[PDB]
């Protein structure tokens, strides 16, 4: 193909009824949204925005899309027996951790290209260096 | 083929 259809998917309609546990809980969430759907989000928002999107190929597949360098970047997240990792050297246990971790470790370490780390989520960033340590957990 | 780099690539230089 080597092409990219056009779309906006602009429509605010919440016809849900108290949805159970879901990525929503996190300040950042992204459904099956397509490329354009993510780009526009990190394109219109402030420089350094990010989010978590899932792939169609494998239900159990996530991706971190962040806007940087006048361009929207994306990363393919892996999943092993309920695990999460984007590199062979580094490996995490949960998606949340992988995210709350990058905020401290510049993606430049792994993705030399991206000389920046998660600055702001999809919904809203954090304040007062708020974080939740993992005591004997993980 | 087998290889697939649709997304960003990790540190290449660093073997």
């Amino acid at each position: 193909g080597s092409s990219g259809s056009s779309g906006k998917a602009e429509a605010e309609q919440n016809w849900w009824e108290g949805p159970p546990q879901d990525l929503s809980v996190h300040l950042w969430y992204a459904g099956p949204m397509e490329r354009a759907g993510a780009e526009s989000i990190l394109a219109n928002r402030s420089d350094g925005t990010f989010l978590v999107r899932q792939r169609v190929k494998d239900a159990a597949e996530f991706a971190i899309s962040i806007k940087y360098n006048v361009e929207v970047k994306h990363i393919k997240i892996m999943t092993a027996e309920g695990l999460y990792r984007i590199t062979e050297k580094k490996a995490f246990r949960g998606l949340t951790e992988l995210v709350e971790f990058y905020q401290q470790n510049s993606l430049k370490d792994c993705f030399k290209s991206l000389d920046t780390t998660l600055q702001f989520p999809f919904k809203e960033p954090e304040k007062r260096t708020i974080s939740r340590s993992g005591p004997s957990s993980g | 083929g087998e290889d697939d780099g649709d997304y960003e690539s990790p540190n290449e230089e660093e073997e």
